[PDB]
């Protein structure tokens, strides 16, 4: 059963830290490029951070520069989104997806598989 | 040598035109026309496409708000007598015909496909297998094995579909009776391995669950259908087992492809657990147990002569075996309106192994012949290519091992180069041409006989370690020498 699990979401105090994780099962993500996305209520699902299969290329979304951090562990089949700083406008359901498309790059336009998402809420 | 890469994009399938030698590669969001030397001749984009498995094609955004940018890994890639068959993972697995020689020229794409033209599996983690044949008047036919995909908005596992229907807008459809009618597609979870043709029948290797069994467990089956049967009356299913099941899950299989014999009659199967294993099922033993299973369920109510239940109706279908006359099979060898169908042998075809590989999980098989020696090429889940000699001796001898890409499974689509001098090997992100005879490497005798390959030996006439066919002179075999230097 090919699956992606998201963990770590919850409620936080602005300026707070939080570590989300994306565990894969039913397949090895060693040769996939993994990307984190988010969807706030009403708005369209934007992308947050992306990483290549080697971890050598990471690309950000402008709103989270120097605040959010992606990292991958191929042997653990998990990927982590270290979210520091933290904003009321950061509140959304954060999805995690994997692509088999140009995996030596950190593009993350299209996706092969998606996670069900975990909500991160920041008190206004 | 030469290698093909796509900036890390995954390669799903590979197909070769036996007429031109051109290679077709089906990748994520890509279609590649490659020369025999893996030189790019054309590129077509299967494109990242905004889609959802909960919407129907064509996708009008307004009626599919759940759509997200979706990747299109290739699901099917087959070479028909006049066109390239291409089905993707996206858009409910619809297909299209394209010109061999210029894959960019689209040939046929139904404009409003119906629910009967959803051919391939629409989940990139579920596999689709296919086979192209001819009907009774020459019509091009597509036989498709398709695993169970859940979200889909129920496609039968095995279907016969028309490639040249009268109306070109009805292409890739099946007459409602040219299908395998399974009830609980989710409780049998079909996982398809390969599909091949023998004489006037098509065969399918796949794993499904024996719902009548402990833990409703997955078993390995082969199934047969008359190519002409537009109603699947002829459908039979045998379970396949190697060593009772110490391993017990067929992962890949192939028949011996060689210059002398293009498609042999023995099916070399790879099982996994952890230890893997390679077994031989002679295809006349498959046709025997299939025929025995037909005769039993047609004539002796699924029971044998002693009275043991041997055959049975398959898959929740509401039929029963029969007491039809004994000449019924010799009069309706492909079934009829009122012959039992579909059928399954309760008795498996067992094989004892011919080779064990301890820490190996085999993923791909391919077999050929050099002289009278039979040689197997085996890929594993770690990107390794094992070369093995079975031949006219006894007990297999693994004689070489290479690493195509570390930790990347090898694709089952192992194809030869037509002169059978090379093997095309792919590892998720890399496709390489591989010499079957790496003899030239060694240029003195002690080397040619140290590195021991059934293809290679020392031509003393020339100054070369070569194949035998490259000397009628004196040539010292590297495998069983017999002499020295
Ligand atoms: C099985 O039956 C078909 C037709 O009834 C026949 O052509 C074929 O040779 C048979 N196979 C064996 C192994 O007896
Ligand atoms: C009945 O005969 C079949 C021959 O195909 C064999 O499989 C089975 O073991 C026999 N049953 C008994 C009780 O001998
Ligand atoms: C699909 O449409 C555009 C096409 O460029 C794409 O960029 C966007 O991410 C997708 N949006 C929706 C709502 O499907």
């Amino acid at each position: 059963q090919v699956q992606l699990q998201e963990s770590g979401g919850g409620l936080v105090q602005p300026g707070g830290s939080l570590r989300l994780s994306c565990a894969a099962s039913g397949f090895r993500l060693d040769y996939y490029a993994i990307g984190w996305f988010r969807q706030a209520p009403g708005k369209e699902r934007e992308g947050v951070l992306c990483i290549s299969s080697s971890g050598g290329s990471i690309n950000y979304a402008d709103s989270v520069k120097g605040r959010f951090t992606i990292s991958r562990d191929n042997a653990k089949n998990t990927v982590y989104l270290q979210m520091n700083s933290l904003k009321p406008e950061d509140t959304a359901v954060y999805y995690c997806g994997a692509s088999s498309y140009n995996t030596q790059r950190a593009e993350c336009y299209g996706m092969d598989y998606w996670g069900k998402g975990t909500q991160v809420t920041v008190s206004a | 040598p030469a290698a093909f890469t796509a900036n890390g994009t995954h390669l799903q399938h590979l197909a070769r035109d036996p007429t031109t030698g051109t290679l077709y590669v089906g990748a994520t969001n890509f279609l590649f026309q490659l020369s025999p030397g893996l030189q790019l001749e054309a590129v077509v984009s299967t494109g990242p496409v905004n889609d959802s498995r909960d919407c129907l094609p064509p996708v009008i955004p307004d009626e599919c708000p759940q759509a997200q940018p979706t990747n299109n890994p290739n699901q099917l890639l087959l070479v028909s007598p006049e066109a390239l068959v291409v089905c993707g993972s996206v858009h409910q697995g619809i297909c299209e015909l394209r010109s061999l020689g210029q894959i960019r020229q689209l040939l046929l794409r139904p404009e409003r496909p119906g629910d009967t033209q959803y051919v391939a599996a629409n989940d990139p983690a579920v596999s689709t297998v296919g086979l192209v044949a001819q009907g009774l008047v020459g019509e091009p036919l597509l036989f498709v094995g398709r695993g169970y995909t859940s979200r889909g908005v129920g496609i039968p596992p095995i279907t016969t579909r028309a490639l040249r229907p009268p109306d070109p807008q009805a292409a890739f459809s099946y007459e409602e009776t040219a299908k395998l009618a399974v009830g609980r597609l989710s409780e049998y979870s079909h996982h398809f391995v390969s599909a091949f043709v023998r004489g006037a029948s098509a065969y399918f290797l796949f794993l499904r669950r024996d719902l009548k069994a402990p833990s409703r467990a997955f078993r390995a089956y082969v199934s047969r259908v008359c190519l002409q049967d537009q109603h699947y009356y002829s459908y039979v299913e045998l379970p396949l087992a190697c060593q009772g099941g110490r391993y017990g899950l067929i992962q890949a299989a192939a028949v011996a492809t060689s210059k002398e014999v293009a498609r042999g009659d023995v099916l070399f199967a790879a099982f996994s657990s952890g230890t893997s294993v390679l077994c031989a099922f002679p295809l006349d033993e498959v046709d025997q147990l299939a025929n025995y299973t037909r005769d039993a369920c047609y004539t002796r109510e699924g029971r044998a002569e002693n009275g043991t239940k041997v055959a049975d109706i398959a898959y929740d279908v509401l039929s029963d075996c029969a007491q039809l006359p004994v000449d019924t099979p010799d009069a309706f060898p492909c079934g009829s309106d009122h012959t039992p169908s579909p059928m399954v042998s309760c008795v498996p075809l067992e094989a004892t192994p011919i080779l064990e590989l301890p820490g190996v999980q085999l993923t791909a098989v391919a077999v050929t012949m050099e002289d009278g020696h039979t040689i197997a090429f085996l890929g594993d889940s770690q990107g390794q290519l094992h070369r093995v000699y079975l031949g006219p001796g006894r007990s297999a001898a693994p004689y070489s091992k290479q690493s195509i890409q570390p930790g990347s499974p090898v694709n089952r689509d192992l194809t030869f180069d037509g002169t059978f001098e090379h093997l095309y090997v792919a590892t998720q992100t890399t496709l390489v041409k591989v010499p079957v005879a790496p003899c030239a490497q060694h240029l003195d005798c002690d080397s040619c006989l140290a590195h021991r390959d059934p293809y290679c030996g020392w031509c003393v006439l020339l100054g070369r370690c070569s194949r035998r066919s490259e000397c009628p002179e004196q040539w010292l075999w590297s495998f069983q020498p017999e002499l020295g230097c």
